[PDB]
């Protein structure tokens, strides 16, 4: 009854898939700058260098997912709560991924049905990772052929706790897989998309360690919406 | 007149680093974001060497190779396959589909350029 | 019963250790060049670029190890034989490691007891991987810092097949661990040494697919000697 | 009247890029391949800021930290821990051993120099 070992070996090939693309860029751009120093103006030199730095951050995301995976098996993943302004924290996360979404054309909007500030007793680092994870998934799995592509977070306070929503016009999760998207290693198989299946598993562990829950409401083709409920725990 | 090559890949990050090194030797680069667009740009002209990715949205590289070696004007066009799929059977299939060389990612820019100059003779 | 799942997760953490060091170097060097373009002389610029290309090749070895691990599971690894002079093959492997050996202060040798050429129906690509693996291990787990560190390759032909010996002044393998180093993921955890564990596992698979076998003779402190026997063919 | 920094790590590949970015700001660099050599250099002078790696041969970074808060001539030296360890156990441990700040590997050089200057003022 231990078919989890069968799923871990597929996680290996997924790591090699996530490692194969940025390594191709780092190796090619580095040897290019080396053997073509005289054929580089200062703009293309900085551009190639910045491409090298961008791919290392992709691999840095891959390294941090392997460490947080080690902390889900250890069950040692801990949260360190601060008194953080929520609309301030979600603005710092929306600001960061705004440039990445521009490379794939996606408007990252932010609305707040409650007045900023929205203070809470949460860990700003892990919640920001939750925001950057849900926003990275909203832009990546967003439809390609479509005009005015967007992804919008909504700050709200329902049932005492704080309810955050992440809406997008993405491809939508089918009604048969919407249950297992939070389980580890699970991914909606449908081409050359890099992924490991741990994004929502760590997102689920971070939110549930904060004392709340996270679920998803999506339609096939229309869009996707993720919900995160967390108490203030003053 | 300068040489012309057809660059086919879904990764714009790869198309830039290959267009640079291809233009470094004096060639003209024509990009195509997938296999279907590559066939469309194959109607405007006929290249002298094609660099083809395999895993691409819409139309994959294996379908481009099959469409190539069946139409005469495209039969003699040498095609290098620059694919991340370094599988055991993937190389033999693309080679059977008419490819003159199959290179794997990550790749060396100097090695890839020297192979392009080999097929262009 | 099924501790293979336990030894797989430790290998997952080993992938993160193998990824953390070159990524720190690629990130640091590529960002220094970007911010210090006005303070980098051309010697240091090419030197920093050279470091980036070197660390990218360290990660490329990591990518190819995960791909070969995916071949040991599927049992899909095959060899493509061709009549290759073995002397030109080993001399092509001792020089592809001679620079990496001089960095860690150690030299390579080649004492062939049979005059060249030595033609054999083998796969030169996979056998070069066998040689580079035994040489890289002959310089990685070498002596602590003792004088006269070397790694020797002895070409011979005994018992109807070609017999190669890889000698070194390494730390020596303990006698309690000499019967499991070829098992996957195994590694004598006796600190700052990167280790995947399946280096000799792929080496064993390549040798046994060629028809022959491979064993190890080692004494603690005296050094290590790996024996590879592959028959000649038509 | 420039500041001098004691850089401690077992990888010359790291010490190279850190000694470069430290000398960029007009600092002096004193390297040490392990923790025992770092203490041997600590008898010759007294650094303004110490950069300390954890995973090292001979003498790791934890023992160096304990011997820093011991000898009351070094107890007031600001220490930055540049380690590959990331678990909350390792960070809080080095913090209790007298370290001022712990940064994980990989690290941003601009943020590292910013913290080096924040501790030197
Ligand atoms: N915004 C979205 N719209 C549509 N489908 C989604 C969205 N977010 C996630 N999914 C699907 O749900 C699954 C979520 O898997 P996840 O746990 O995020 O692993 P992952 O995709 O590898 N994340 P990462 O490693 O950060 O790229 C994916 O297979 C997607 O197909
Ligand atoms: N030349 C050698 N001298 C002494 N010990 C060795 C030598 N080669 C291998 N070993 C031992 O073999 C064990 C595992 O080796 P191996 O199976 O190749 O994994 P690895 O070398 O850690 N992985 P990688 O280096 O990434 O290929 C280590 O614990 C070493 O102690
Ligand atoms: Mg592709
Ligand atoms: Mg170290």
């Amino acid at each position: 009854l231990k078919r989890i070992d069968r799923m871990k070996t597929e996680f290996i090939a997924n790591i090699s898939h996530e490692l194969r693309a940025p390594l191709t860029a780092i190796k090619a751009y580095a040897e290019t700058i080396y053997n073509s120093l005289g054929e580089l103006d200062l703009s293309t030199l900085k551009e190639f260098l910045e491409v090298i730095i961008d791919q290392s951050n992709h691999l840095e995301n891959l390294l941090n997912e392997l460490l947080d995976f080690s902390r889900l098996e250890r069950k040692s993943l801990q949260i360190n709560r601060e008194k953080v302004d929520l609309c301030d924290l979600v603005e710092s996360a929306v600001n960061a991924i705004k440039e990445f979404a521009s490379s794939h054309n996606v408007n990252v909007l932010f609305e707040s049905n409650v007045p900023c500030p929205v203070e809470a007793y949460i860990d700003p680092t892990r919640i920001r990772q939750v925001l950057l994870n849900l926003l990275n998934n909203g832009v990546k799995y967003s439809k390609k052929d479509a005009p005015d592509k967007y992804v919008k977070v909504i700050l709200d306070e329902k049932d005492g706790g704080v309810l955050i929503i992440v809406e997008d016009n993405g491809i939508g999760i089918p009604d048969h897989a919407k249950d297992r998207i939070f389980e580890q290693f699970y991914r909606v198989d449908s081409y050359e998309v890099p992924g490991t299946g741990l994004g929502l598993a760590i997102t689920k562990e971070i939110v549930e360690l904060h004392g709340g829950r996270i679920w998803v409401e999506s339609e096939v083709g229309k869009g996707s919406r993720f919900f995160v409920w967390i108490p203030k725990d003053r | 007149m300068s040489k012309k090559v057809l660059l086919v890949d879904d990764s714009a990050v790869l198309r830039k680093i290959v267009s640079f090194n291809l233009k470094k030797e004096g060639y003209e680069v024509i990009e195509a974001e997938n296999g279907q667009i590559a066939l469309e740009k194959l109607s405007e002209f006929t290249p002298d060497l094609i660099v083809l990715d395999i895993m691409m949205p819409v139309m994959d590289g294996f379908t481009v190779l099959k469409k190539l070696q069946e139409k005469e004007e495209w039969k003699r066009i040498p095609v290098i396959v620059l694919t991340a799929k370094g599988g055991e059977e993937d190389e033999s299939l693309a080679l059977s589909l008419g490819a003159r060389k199959v290179m794997r990612k990550p790749f060396s820019p100097s090695q890839f350029i020297e192979e392009v100059k080999h097929l262009l003779n």
